[PDB]
C-alpha cells in the first residue's frame, strides 16, 4: 500500500463515520456505514495472511448483515411513518431490528463472537482503530434513537456483554483478544446507562477510547501481542511497565484513576432512577474485568518473568516508533478524576 | 533470602493458547508469532483437455495434450 | 566505429565492451587449460588457437575491422563460442579424454557390408 | 528528515539511486578459506561498502563509541570457549549461536539500509541465509541438543522472510584437509582444536543445503583455492553477470519502501530473536538480567538515548 | 396485455419448436454416442473442476462500473432542470471520477490478465 | 562516547525549536487578550 493511499483509505474511514454523525437523513447515515466498512477492510488485509484474510472475511460478513437489518428498520420506519429524518423511530419493530443492527456493528454480547476474532487477526494498528474508531459511528445513532428503543431488549444486551466480557477475557493470553473481550464488557456499560442519561453514555465512551488508545499505543511501542511478550518490557523499558500498570488499574476502574469516573457518574444516574439492583450487579460483575486485568500488571510490571540473552542486543537502540500522542493519553488516562465535574461540557 | 520472581516454570502458566485448559482445547496451539500460517501445500489442479486429433486446428491427427490455468 | 543496435541474431545482446570482453574469456581459457597434461592434444591445438584469436583483439581496436579478422560472425557470436569454449575446457578435465582407447570394439562390429 | 512515508511522498524512491553497481554480494566458504580477503578486493575493485564478518561484538560497534564492550553485556558468549569444550553444561554453544544469527540479521538489515538509502552495493562475509550451516554442523556433532535446532528454526522462520537474498554468492570451495592446514599455519590455539568431521559437516551443509538453494534465486560463483587468490578474476565474472531470476527482478518502489521502513528500525528487525522460548541455553533470570541492565545503563554515554549524555560532551540537552 | 401476449407466443414458439425436434426423429440412444465429447479420446477428469478466472479483477470492476450506468442513465431527464448550473458540475463530476477510478486500475496494472 | 555514527539528536533542530518558542509564545498572548476581553464584555453586559 502506497503511502497517499493508505491515507485517502485512512481518511474515508473517518469521512463515513463523520456522515453518520452529521447527517440528518437514514439514508446518509446507512451510505456512512457502508463507506466505512469498505474502507476498513483493506486495512484490516493490510499484511496479507490467511489469519488477516479470515478475520476481514469474518467482520465483512457481519457488518453486511447488520446494515441489511438497519436498512430493513428505515424502510420499515418510512411506511409508518412517510418520513427519514434521523430521530426516534415510528415502529416497534423497526426499533427492535435496528438495535439489534447496531448491537452486532458494536460487537456486543450475543452478537460479541466477532470481536475476539477479528481483533486477534489483524495488526495492532488496525485493531486500535476497530475497537476506538469503529464505536462512534454506531454509539452516535444509538444516543438520537433512544427514546424508541425498547428497555429490556437494550439493558439485556448491557448485562449480557458485561458477564460475556468479564468471563472471556479470563482464558485470555493474547494482549488482542483480552482488548477485545475487556472492549466487549466496556459496551455494556454505556448502554445501560443510555436509557437514562445519554450523557454518561458519551463520557464513558470517550474515557474509554482514551484508556483503550493508550493500551494500544504501548503495545505497539514494543511490538508485543501475548501475555509473555509482554513480560520482557520491564527487561527494556521500564516506565513502559509503569504506564501500563497504571493505566490497566484505571481500566478497572479503581479510585483515584480516570477510569473510575464513568462507572461513577453511571452508578449515580441509575440510582436517581430508583435502579439499584442493575448497578450494585454490573459493578461486581466488572469485577472479572479487573481479575485479569491484575494478572497482565503481575506479568508486567510488579514481578519480573525470565529474560533471553538475545534481549541484551536491544538495550543498544532506542525506540523509534511514533508513539504519537501516548504522555498525553496516559496521563488522561490517569489523572482525571480531581476535574470529574468538567462532564458537563458533553451536555 | 533474596525476593522471589518468577521462574519458567511459572512463567509456562501464561505461554499457552488457553489459561485454563479444558478437553474441548486440547488440540489448541498458540498462534505463529509474527501471525503467518504457512502456506496450503495443496496443488492446485490444472485442466487437461484433448486437443484433437479430431479438431480443425490439430489437422486431424494430433492429439495435443494441454494442461490449461484458465 | 558506432556500436550497433542489434545483432540480428534473437536473444543475443550487443556487447558494449567486445575487446575487453574477449581479452577475459581468451585468458581464462589460457588459465583453464594449464591444468590439463602438456601433451594432450586438446591443450595443444585449444591453446593455438586461442593465442590467434587473442593476438587478433590485441592487434584490431575496430570492431568492424576485427570482425573481418576473426571470422566467426558478430562480435557477440565470437563472445558466445569463447564462452563455450571455456565450458568445454573445464568438462575435458574431468573426462580427460586424453587417455588411451578404453576398449577395443569387438571384432566385426564397424565392418560393413556383412 | 528521517526517512518515512513523508519522505517517500516527495520522492525519496529507491528506484531513483539504484543502478547496475547496487548489488548485495556475499562470500562464502569454509573455515580459513580466504572469504575476507577475498571480500575485501572484491569491495576495493568494484566501489562497494566492505562488512567485516559480524562477530560476537558486531552490534557493539554499530553503537555508542564504537568499542567492543565486556562480555557480560553478551550473555559471555565466548568463540574460544566453544573451541576448548564445545559440550559445556552453561550452554555457550548454542548461546553463542543464537547470539551470533542475531549479529548477522542486524548486520543484513544494516547493508541494506545502506544499499537501498545510498544505492551503494555491499560485501558480506557470510549471511543470515548461510549462518545455519554451524548450527548443523553443531547439532551432527552432538554440540547442541535438538531442541536448541528447533528454537533457531523458529527464529529464522519468522526473520528471514522479511528480506532479499543477496544478488551475488561467491563461494571459496576449500577442500577440508587443507583447512585443517591452513588453521595450523595461523596459529590461534583454540581453533586448532577443530576436528575434521565439525569441519566435513560445514562443507556438507554448504555444498548440499546452502548452494543449491542459493542457485534457485541468486547468481552463485563458486571457486577453487588458486582462482580465489586473484580477485581481478573474481571480480571480472561479477562484471558480466546477467541477473535474470530471484526476487530482486520483482522489486518496485512500494515494496522497497516497505523493506526501507523494516532495516531502518533496529528494534522492529530483532523482535523476534527474543521470542519467549525458554530455552535454557538462551533463557535468563531475573536477578541476574536486572543486575546486567542496571550495568549497561551506567557504561559511558549509554544512560540516555543517543545525544543526550552529558557525561560525554553533548550540549544543547535542554533544547534538545 | 398486449406485451405478456407477445412474451408468452414467444416463449410458447420457441417450445413448440423444442417439442417437435425431440419427438418427431427417430432415435438410437446409446452410451457411446452420448459419451461426452472430446475430439474423440476421452475426457481427463470433471468438466466440473474449476476453471480458473484471469480477468477476476476486471470482472469484479465491471460490477462497480456497470452501476455507473444506473446513475447516468438519468441524465436525458437532468437535462431538462432549470437549476443547469448544479446539474453540469454534477454530471461532469461523476464521469470524471469515473474516468480517474478507471485510469488508476489502468495505471496499477488492475486491467492485465495474470497468468 | 563520542558516538561511532552522529546522533539524530546531536545538534537541536533548531527550527523545531523556533516554531515551539514560537508556538507557546503566541498561545499565551492569544489566551490573556482573549480573557481580557472577555472580562470587559461580561462587565459592560452586566453593568458593572
Ligand atoms: C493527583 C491526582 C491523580 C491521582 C491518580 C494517581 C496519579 C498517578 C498516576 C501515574 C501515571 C503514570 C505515570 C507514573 C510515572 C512513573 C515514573 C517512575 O516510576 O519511574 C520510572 C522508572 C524508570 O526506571 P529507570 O530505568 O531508572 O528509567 C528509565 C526511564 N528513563 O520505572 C522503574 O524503574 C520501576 C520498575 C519497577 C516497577 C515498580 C512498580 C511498582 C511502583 C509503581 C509506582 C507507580 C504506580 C502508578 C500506579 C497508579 C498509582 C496511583
Ligand atoms: C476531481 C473533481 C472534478 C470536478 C470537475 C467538475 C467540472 C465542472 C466544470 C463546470 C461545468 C459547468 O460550468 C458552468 O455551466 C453553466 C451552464 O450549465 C454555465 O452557466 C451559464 O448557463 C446557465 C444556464 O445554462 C445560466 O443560468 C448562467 O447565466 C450562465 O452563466 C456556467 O457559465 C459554467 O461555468
Ligand atoms: C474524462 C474521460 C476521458 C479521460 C481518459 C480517462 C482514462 C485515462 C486512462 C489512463 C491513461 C494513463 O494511464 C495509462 O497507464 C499505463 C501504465 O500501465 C500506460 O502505459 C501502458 O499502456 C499501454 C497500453 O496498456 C502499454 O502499451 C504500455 O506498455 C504500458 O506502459 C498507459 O500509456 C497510460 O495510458
Ligand atoms: N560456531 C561458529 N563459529 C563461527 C561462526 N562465524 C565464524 N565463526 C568462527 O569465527 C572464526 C573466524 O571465522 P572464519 O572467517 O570463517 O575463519 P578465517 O580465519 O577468518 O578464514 P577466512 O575465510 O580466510 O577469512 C572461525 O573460528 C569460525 O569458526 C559462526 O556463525 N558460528
Ligand atoms: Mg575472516
Amino acid at each position: 500500500m502506497n503511502p497517499i493511499i493508505f491515507i485517502i483509505i485512512l481518511l474515508t474511514i473517518m469521512l463515513g463515520t463523520i456522515i453518520v454523525m452529521i447527517s440528518s437523513h437514514w439514508l446518509l447515515v446507512w451510505i456512512g456505514f457502508e463507506m466505512n466498512m469498505l474502507a476498513i477492510i483493506p486495512i484490516m488485509m493490510k499484511n496479507h495472511n490467511p489469519r488477516a484474510t479470515e478475520a476481514s472475511t469474518k467482520y465483512f460478513l457481519t457488518q453486511s448483515t447488520a446494515s441489511m437489518l438497519l436498512m430493513m428498520a428505515v424502510i420499515i420506519n418510512l411506511m409508518f411513518s412517510g418520513q427519514w429524518t434521523v430521530m426516534k423511530l415510528f415502529n416497534p419493530m423497526a426499533s427492535m431490528l435496528m438495535t439489534m443492527a447496531l448491537a452486532m456493528k458494536l460487537g456486543m454480547a450475543p452478537f460479541h463472537f466477532w470481536v475476539p476474532e477479528v481483533t486477534q487477526g489483524i495488526p495492532l494498528s488496525s485493531g486500535l482503530i476497530l475497537l476506538t474508531w469503529q464505536k462512534l459511528a454506531p454509539m452516535s445513532v444509538l444516543y438520537q434513537i433512544f427514546p424508541s428503543i425498547n428497555l429490556n431488549l437494550i439493558l439485556t444486551l448491557s448485562v449480557l456483554s458485561i458477564l460475556i466480557g468479564g468471563w472471556g477475557g479470563l482464558n485470555q493470553t493474547q494482549l488482542r483478544k483480552i482488548m477485545a473481550y475487556s472492549s466487549i464488557a466496556h459496551m455494556g456499560w454505556m448502554t445501560a446507562v443510555l436509557p437514562y442519561n445519554p450523557t454518561m453514555t458519551l463520557l464513558n465512551l470517550i474515557i474509554y477510547i482514551i484508556m483503550t488508545s493508550t493500551m494500544f499505543t504501548m503495545f505497539m511501542a514494543n511490538s508485543t501481542t501475548t501475555t509473555l511478550s509482554l513480560s520482557h518490557t520491564w527487561n527494556k523499558t521500564p516506565i513502559m511497565t509503569v504506564l501500563i500498570l497504571a493505566t490497566l488499574l484505571s481500566m478497572g476502574g479503581l479510585p483515584p484513576l480516570s477510569g473510575f469516573m464513568p462507572k461513577w457518574m453511571i452508578i449515580q444516574e441509575m440510582t436517581k432512577n430508583n435502579s439499584i439492583i442493575l448497578p450494585t450487579f454490573m459493578a461486581i460483575t466488572a469485577l472479572l474485568n479487573l481479575y485479569f486485568y491484575m494478572r497482565l500488571t503481575y506479568s508486567t510490571t510488579l514481578t519480573m518473568f525470565p529474560s533471553t540473552n538475545n534481549m541484551k542486543m536491544k538495550w543498544q537502540f532506542p525506540l523509534m516508533k511514533k508513539m504519537t500522542f501516548l504522555p498525553t493519553m496516559v496521563v488522561l488516562s490517569t489523572m482525571m478524576l480531581p476535574l470529574t465535574p468538567m462532564l458537563s461540557v458533553l451536555e | 533470602a533474596r525476593q522471589w520472581q518468577p521462574d519458567v516454570e511459572w512463567a509456562e502458566q501464561y505461554g499457552g493458547a488457553v489459561m485454563y485448559p479444558t478437553k474441548e482445547t486440547a488440540h489448541w496451539k498458540p498462534p505463529p508469532w509474527n501471525d503467518v500460517d504457512p502456506p496450503k501445500d495443496t496443488l492446485v489442479s490444472n485442466l487437461t483437455l484433448n486437443f484433437g486429433p479430431q479438431h480443425p486446428a490439430a489437422h486431424g491427427v494430433l492429439r495435443l495434450v494441454m494442461e490449461l490455468s484458465g | 566505429g558506432l556500436l550497433k543496435k542489434t545483432t540480428g541474431l534473437v536473444g543475443l545482446a550487443v556487447c558494449e565492451t567486445p575487446h575487453e570482453r574477449l581479452k577475459i574469456l581468451y585468458t581464462k581459457i589460457l588459465d583453464v587449460l594449464g591444468h590439463i597434461p602438456k601433451n594432450a592434444a586438446y591443450r595443444k591445438y585449444t591453446e593455438q588457437i586461442t593465442n590467434e584469436k587473442l593476438s587478433m583483439v590485441k592487434a584490431e581496436p575496430d570492431v568492424k575491422k576485427l570482425e573481418e579478422r576473426l571470422q566467426g560472425g558478430q562480435i557477440e557470436e565470437v563472445i558466445l563460442q569463447a564462452e563455450n569454449e571455456l565450458s568445454l575446457a573445464r568438462k575435458m578435465i574431468q573426462w580427460k579424454p586424453w587417455e588411451p582407447l578404453v576398449e577395443e570394439p569387438p571384432a566385426s562390429q564397424w565392418k560393413w557390408p556383412i | 528528515l528521517q526517512y518515512g512515508p513523508l519522505a517517500y511522498i516527495l520522492g525519496e524512491k529507491a528506484t531513483k539511486k539504484m543502478t547496475e553497481k547496487s548489488k548485495l554480494i556475499t562470500v562464502d566458504g569454509n573455515i580459513c578459506s580466504g572469504k575476507s580477503k577475498l571480500a575485501k578486493e572484491i569491495a576495493e575493485k568494484l566501489g562497494l561498502k566492505h562488512f567485516p564478518e559480524a562477530g560476537i561484538h558486531y552490534v557493539d560497534s554499530t553503537t555508542g563509541d564504537g568499542k567492543p564492550l565486556p562480555v557480560q553485556f553478551s550473555g559471555n558468549c565466548s568463540l574460544e570457549k566453544f573451541y576448548d569444550d564445545p559440550k559445556s553444561n552453561d550452554g555457550n554453544s548454542y548461546r553463542l549461536q543464537a547470539w551470533l544469527y542475531a549479529s548477522r540479521l542486524l548486520q543484513y538489515a544494516d547493508a541494506l539500509e545502506h544499499l537501498l538509502s545510498t544505492g551503494q552495493g555491499v560485501v558480506l562475509e557470510r549471511s543470515i541465509y548461510s549462518d545455519f550451516v554451524f548450527l548443523e554442523a553443531m547439532y551432527r556433532q552432538g554440540f547442541i541438543r535438538k531442541q536448541c535446532v528447533d528454537h533457531y528454526n523458529q527464529v529464522k522462520k519468522v526473520t528471514i522472510c522479511e528480506y532479499l537474498p543477496p544478488h551475488v554468492v561467491v563461494y571459496v570451495d576449500v577442500p577440508v584437509p587443507e583447512v585443517q592446514s591452513r588453521i595450523q599455519k595461523k596459529g590461534n590455539p583454540h581453533e586448532m582444536k577443530i576436528t575434521s568431521a565439525y569441519l566435513q559437516d560445514i562443507e556438507n551443509a554448504y555444498k548440499g543445503t546452502f548452494l543449491p538453494e542459493m542457485s534457485e534465486k541468486c547468481e552463485v560463483l563458486q571457486y577453487s583455492a588458486w582462482e580465489a587468490q586473484d580477485a581481478e578474476k573474481v571480480v571480472e565474472d561479477i562484471e558480466y553477470l546477467k541477473y535474470d531470476k530471484g526476487p530482486w527482478l520483482d522489486q518496485n518502489d512500494r515494496k522497497l519502501h516497505k523493506l526501507r521502513m523494516l532495516v531502518q528500525d533496529k528494534l522492529e528487525v530483532l523482535n523476534y530473536t527474543s521470542i519467549p522460548v525458554f530455552l535454557p541455553e538462551v533463557t535468563v533470570g531475573a536477578h541476574q538480567s536486572d543486575q546486567v541492565f542496571q550495568e549497561f545503563t551506567e557504561l559511558p554515554g549509554r544512560k540516555y538515548r543517543a545525544g543526550y549524555n552529558e557525561d560525554v560532551g553533548d550540549k544543547w540537552i535542554w533544547l534538545k | 396485455m398486449n406485451l405478456m401476449l407477445a412474451l408468452l407466443t414467444n416463449f410458447t414458439l420457441a417450445t413448440l419448436l423444442v417439442i417437435i425436434a425431440f419427438w418427431l426423429p427417430q432415435l438410437n440412444v446409446y452410451s457411446e454416442k452420448t459419451s461426452p465429447y472430446e475430439c474423440g479420446f476421452d475426457p481427463m477428469g470433471s468438466a466440473r473442476l474449476p476453471f480458473s478466472m484471469k480477468f477476476f479483477l476486471v470482472a469484479i470492476t465491471f460490477l462497480l462500473f456497470d452501476l455507473e450506468i444506473a446513475l447516468l442513465l438519468p441524465l436525458p431527464w437532468a437535462s431538462q432542470t432549470a437549476n443547469l448550473n448544479t446539474m453540469l458540475t454534477m454530471a461532469l463530476f461523476l464521469i470524471i471520477l469515473l474516468a480517474v477510478s478507471l485510469a488508476y486500475e489502468w495505471t496499477q496494472k488492475g486491467l492485465e490478465w495474470t497468468e | 562516547k563520542f558516538y561511532i555514527q552522529e546522533p539524530p539528536h546531536g545538534s537541536p533542530n533548531w527550527l523545531k525549536v523556533g516554531l515551539t518558542l514560537g508556538t507557546s509564545v503566541f498561545l499565551w498572548i492569544y489566551l490573556i487578550k482573549q480573557h481580557n476581553e472577555d472580562v470587559l464584555e461580561y462587565k459592560r453586559r452586566n453593568g458593572l
